[PDB]
RNA sequence: CUCUGUUGGUUCUCUGUGCUCUGUGCUCUGUUUACCAGGUCAGGUCCGAAAGGAAGCAGCCAAGGCAGAGACGCAGAGCAGGCAGAUGUAGCUGGC
C-alpha cells in the first residue's frame, strides 16, 4: 500500500542487520522528499525529519534487530499526531456563528450545502448567508443548492456595510429560531490588501466562534503562504480539506497546521451534498505516505 | 456515445413508426439504418 | 560532502545519499551499490565514475533534416527551440521553425517573439486547427527552397490520457507522406524537479513514436536532475544537451564527466 | 275533304334570357401518402488534420392525391316554373 519512493527506502533495510547513525539520515532524506511530490513545503518537511530524528534515538533503533519496522512505525504515529491525533468535532453552543473563507475555485459554495444537511438530522437548524458580490452568479449557485437540502437562504446586496449585514441576522435567528449560521464569502489572494481588510472589518462586527479555511488538496509548495496570511490578518481557529475524490493525495494539510496550531475538523469526498464524513487522522496516513 | 445513437434511430423514423413500434419490418429496417448512418444490427 | 579516503562503510553511505537526493531511481541505485562492493579498488573515486558514463552512455551532429521536439506540461517546449536555433546559426546551417501550439493560449505567439530576435522565420496559423497537418506544409518548404534543419512544436500533453496520444501519432505519418526517410531525430524535454514520475514518461513516449535522444532543461537551481539514468537502462536511449538557464545562448553539449561531478557535491 | 289569322300536340337542332348537373382546364379549400430515380434537409454519420465538402432519411415543401363552397369561361345530357322570341315540320283527332 506504500508509494514508489517509500517501497525501496524501508525495503532495503530488510535482512541487513543492526544500523549506525548515518543510516537514519539516509531514510530521513528520502521521506522529505516523498512529501514534496506529495504537495507539502520544504519548510515543513525540514521541521518534520529533525522531530522524528529526537524520537528514533529514544526508542533506541540503533541496538534494535529489526529496523524496518521501527522507522516506518514512527512516521506512522507522528504524522497521525500532527494532523490532529483523532477525529474531534466541534463544540456546539446555544448561538454559533461559522465563517468559509478560502482561494479561488476552492469550492467555498460546495461546501456550505454540505453542512446544511449534516446537522439538521441530528437535531440543529442551519442558515444560509451568502456575502459573494463579486462573483456573477453566486447568489443564485447557493439557492439551488439551498432549495435541495431545505434550507433557507439569505441574499446581501451589492455595497452593504458590516453593521447593516447583522441587523438582518439576528431577526431572522429570532423568530424562526435558527442556531447554526453559516457564512459563505468571496474568493481572495493572500497578498492582495483591500479585500483582506473588509474581511477583518467583517470579523470585529459579527463576533465569530469557529472559523473554516477551505483549502485544496491539489495545492503545491504555496500551501505554507495561504496559512500565514489568513492567521495574523484574520484568524483561523478551524480547517476543511474538500476534494479527495480524484488521484490526488492531499498534503497541503500538513502544511497549515505546522504553522497555526489549530486542528482540522472535515473533510469531503463527493460533489453532492451528501457526501462528508469527518476527518480521520489514520486514513490520511496512508495515502501521502501511499 | 450511446445515447445520441439511440436517439439517431428515433429521429429517422414516422410519426407511424414511433407510436406503433411493431411494423417496423425488412423493407423498414433498412430505412432508418441508412438515413442514421448505422447498421441493420444497431436498430 | 561526501569524505574520499576513509573507511569502507562510510563511503558507500555517503554516496547513496547523494544519488536518492538526485532523483536517481529504486532499482537503479540498487543496482550501483553492487557492483562497487564486489570490485576491490583503493581508489573509489575514480570508480563510481567509470560505472555512472556506461549508464549513461550505451559538437552533435543529427540524423536527419526534420527534428520532433515532444514533452509534458509546465518543462518549457518552447524555451528549449529558442536554444537551439542560436547554437546552429553560428557553425553553418539554415534553420526554420514551426509552430504547433494552437491548444494552449498564447503559445503559437510565444514562438513569433523569439524568432524576430534571431531572424529565423516561423510557420504560423489560426487557433483551433491542427498542429500535425501545419508540419507537413513545413516539409514542402523546406525541399523546395533549400533549407537544412526544422524543429516542429508539439502542446502540452499528459501519458495518462490516451485521446491526446493518438494525435502525437499523426504527426509522424505526416511528415513520412512527403519523405520517407524522415523523422530520423525524436528529441523529448523533461525537467529536474521531477521525481519518479519521469521514468513513467519515457516508457509512453517511446511506445508511441521511438525516442532517439532526451534534453533535460532547469539545471541553474538547486535540483541535479538525475532522473537520466534509468532511462538508458531499459529502454538504451541516449542523452543530448543540457540547459542551463532561460536566455538564448544558455545551452552546452553533453560531457559525462561534468554531469557527474556536479551530481555528487 | 287547299293554306291560311287568333289558337293546339310531339321529335329536331339550335340563338338569347338567367338558372341548375358533370367532366374537367386549372385553380381554390379540407383531407390523404414509409423506402421505389423531386427541393430543402435538424441530428447521426461518414470522406479529411483541418479548413472546407458530400450523400441523405424524417419532417415539412412540392408533386400524386381525395371532396365541397367559387365568379365563370368553355360544353353536353337533364326536368319541370317562365310571359315568351327565330326558319321548317309529318302522321291522327279535334275547334276556328
Amino acid at each position: 500500500q506504500l508509494s514508489a519512493r517509500l517501497q525501496e527506502a524501508i525495503g532495503r533495510l530488510r535482512g541487513r542487520g543492526r544500523i549506525t547513525e548515518e543510516d537514519l539520515k539516509a531514510t530521513l532524506r528520502e521521506i522529505r522528499r516523498a512529501l514534496m511530490d506529495a504537495d507539502v513545503n520544504l519548510e515543513v518537511a525540514r521541521d518534520f525529519v529533525e522531530r522524528v530524528r529526537e524520537e528514533a534515538l529514544g526508542k533506541q533503533v540503533l541496538e534494535s534487530l529489526t529496523p524496518a519496522e521501527v522507522i516506518l512505525a514512527t512516521v506512522y504515529e507522528a504524522l497521525k499526531e500532527a494532523l490532529g491525533g483523532e477525529a474531534r468535532l466541534p463544540v456546539l453552543k446555544d448561538r454559533n456563528l461559522w465563517f468559509l473563507v478560502g482561494l479561488q475555485g476552492s469550492g467555498k459554495t460546495t461546501t456550505a450545502a454540505k453542512l446544511a444537511l449534516y446537522y439538521k438530522g441530528k437535531g440543529r437548524r442551519p442558515l444560509l448567508v451568502a456575502a459573494d458580490t463579486q462573483r456573477p452568479a453566486a447568489r443564485e449557485q447557493l439557492r439551488l443548492l439551498g432549495e435541495k437540502v431545505g434550507v433557507p437562504v439569505l441574499e446581501v446586496m451589492d455595497g452593504e456595510s458590516p453593521e447593516s449585514i447583522r441587523r438582518r441576522v439576528e431577526e431572522k435567528a429570532r423568530l424562526e429560531a435558527r442556531d447554526l449560521i453559516l457564512v459563505d464569502t468571496a474568493g481572495r489572494l493572500q497578498i492582495d490588501e483591500p479585500l483582506m481588510g473588509e474581511l477583518a472589518r467583517l470579523k470585529e462586527v459579527l463576533g465569530p466562534d469557529e472559523v473554516l479555511l477551505v483549502l485544496d488538496a491539489m495545492t503545491g509548495q504555496e500551501a505554507l503562504s495561504v496559512a500565514r496570511a489568513f492567521d495574523e490578518k484574520v484568524g483561523v481557529t478551524g480547517l476543511v480539506l474538500t476534494k479527495l475524490d480524484g488521484d490526488a493525495r492531499g498534503g497541503a494539510a500538513l502544511s497549515a497546521r505546522h504553522v497555526t496550531g489549530k486542528p482540522i475538523y472535515f473533510a469531503g469526498v463527493s460533489e453532492k451534498p451528501e457526501g462528508l464524513e469527518p476527518f480521520y487522522p489514520e486514513r490520511l496516513a496512508g495515502r501521502i505516505l501511499g | 456515445k450511446v445515447l445520441v445513437r439511440m436517439e439517431a434511430i428515433i429521429n429517422s423514423m414516422t410519426m407511424k413508426e414511433r407510436a406503433k413500434p411493431e411494423i417496423i419490418k425488412g423493407s423498414r429496417k433498412r430505412r432508418i439504418a441508412a438515413g442514421s448512418g448505422m447498421q441493420v444490427q444497431d436498430v | 560532502a561526501i569524505p574520499w579516503g576513509g573507511n569502507l562503510e562510510e563511503v558507500l553511505e555517503e554516496l547513496e545519499m547523494a544519488l536518492l537526493a538526485a532523483d536517481v531511481g529504486l532499482s537503479a541505485t540498487e543496482e550501483i551499490l553492487q557492483e562497487v562492493r564486489a570490485s576491490g579498488r583503493k581508489d573509489l573515486k575514480e570508480a563510481v565514475k567509470e560505472k555512472l558514463v556506461g549508464m549513461l552512455e550505451p559538437p552533435v551532429e543529427p540524423k536527419g533534416r526534420v527534428v520532433l521536439v515532444v514533452g509534458v506540461n509546465g518543462v518549457g517546449k518552447t524555451t528549449t527551440i529558442a536554444k537551439l536555433g542560436r547554437y546552429y546559426q553560428n557553425l553553418g546551417k539554415k534553420v526554420m521553425f514551426c509552430a504547433g501550439d494552437t491548444f494552449r493560449a498564447a503559445g503559437g505567439t510565444q514562438l513569433s517573439e523569439w524568432g524576430k530576435r534571431l531572424s529565423i522565420p516561423v510557420i504560423q496559423g489560426p487557433e483551433g486547427t491542427d498542429p500535425a497537418a501545419l508540419a507537413y506544409d513545413a516539409v514542402q518548404a523546406m525541399k523546395a527552397r533549400g533549407y537544412d534543419l526544422l524543429f516542429v512544436d508539439t502542446a502540452g500533453r499528459l501519458h495518462t490520457k490516451h485521446n491526446l496520444m493518438e494525435e502525437l501519432k499523426k504527426v509522424k505519418r505526416a511528415i513520412a507522406k512527403a519523405d520517407p526517410e524522415e523523422p530520423k531525430e525524436v528529441w523529448l524535454v523533461l525537467d529536474a524537479v521531477t521525481g519518479q514520475n519521469g521514468l513513467e514518461q519515457a516508457k509512453k513516449f517511446h511506445e508511441a513514436v521511438g525516442l532517439t535522444g532526451v534534453i533535460v532543461t532547469k539545471l541553474d537551481g538547486t535540483a541535479k536532475g538525475g532522473v537520466l539514468i534509468p532511462i538508458v537502462r531499459t529502454l538504451k536511449v541516449p542523452i543530448k544537451f543540457v540547459g542551463v538557464g532561460e536566455g538564448p545562448d544558455d545551452l552546452q553539449p553533453f560531457d559525462p564527466e561534468a554531469f557527474v561531478e556536479a551530481l555528487l557535491e
